[PDB]
């Protein structure tokens, strides 16, 4: 069939088609049915140009995630073009229907859509001395020219930095009480969970972004102690502080 | 393939 079923077993052919892959998400069969046959006119438009497919969204709904869709609002509907590694989320706040999918579909097509940036949501309260970055709120925190910005790049599964997160809460608590504290940043950013500007090679990676020179960032390469990161700090930022 | 978590992936 035109739409067929995105599954563990014919993923590697759509992966394989070289042509972009939309998934319809639903958590039910019949309404995977009723989706189908709802946007078949739109996949017969695109025959060879977009590969659709339904997924069940009950087995698979983890699936939504490598297209930048929440996991848990079904029915959902995006575009992932494969030879791009680039994902196209469909609002899951808004209804699948033929007109906004068709719209969707036509926008994507005539290249209306910019890539979307994965991100973890913005976080609800920022509260503690080390401040969360997350791709959607990076501009804002990190390329604040009237701070310095120390950002560390980490995973969560990384073991040095596991090592260094009690030291890096250490410095944000230093400079949350010093007289720097409202132009000195202490940031983190889950580079797994967040697309982020900067090339990262290894984690952890900590950078200076100084206030005033946001396109030349410090990295950083000692010792990762307390006293050796505020000396990098006070060295290398606009506001040599400590 | 499907990991456990129900994520598809190639291979």
């Amino acid at each position: 069939p035109l739409i067929g079923e995105i599954g563990p077993e014919t993923y590697s052919d759509y992966m394989s088609a070289g042509i972009p892959l939309a998934y319809i998400f639903a958590e039910t069969a019949e309404e995977r049915k009723e989706l189908s046959d709802k946007l078949k006119p739109i996949a017969e438009a695109q025959r060879g140009v977009i590969n659709f497919g339904t997924i069940d969204a009950k087995a698979f709904g983890a699936h939504a995630g490598n297209l930048n869709l929440k996991t848990d609002k079904f029915p959902a509907f995006a575009i992932q073009e494969v030879a791009k590694n680039q994902k196209f989320p469909f609002d899951q706040e808004k209804e699948i229907t033929f007109e906004a999918i068709k719209a969707f579909v036509d926008d994507f097509v005539a290249g209306k859509i910019e890539p979307s940036i994965k991100s973890e949501p913005i976080p609800e309260k920022q509260e503690g001395p080390v401040t969360v970055v997350v791709a959607k709120n990076y501009n804002e925190i990190v390329l604040d020219d009237t701070k310095d910005v120390l950002i560390e790049f980490y995973a969560p599964w990384c073991g040095h930095c596991k090592a260094l997160a009690p030291k890096y809460e250490e410095l944000g608590a230093l400079y949350a009480k010093s007289e720097f504290k409202d132009r000195v940043v202490i940031a983190k950013v889950d580079a797994t969970a967040n697309d982020v500007p900067d090339e990262i090679q290894g984690f952890p990676t900590i950078k200076l972004y100084p206030a005033g020179a946001k396109g030349q960032p410090v990295t950083y390469s000692g010792s990762r102690t307390v006293e050796d990161l505020i000396k990098f700090i006070a060295e290398n930022g606009k506001y040599k502080a400590a | 393939g499907k990991t456990k978590e129900g994520v598809l992936y190639v291979g």
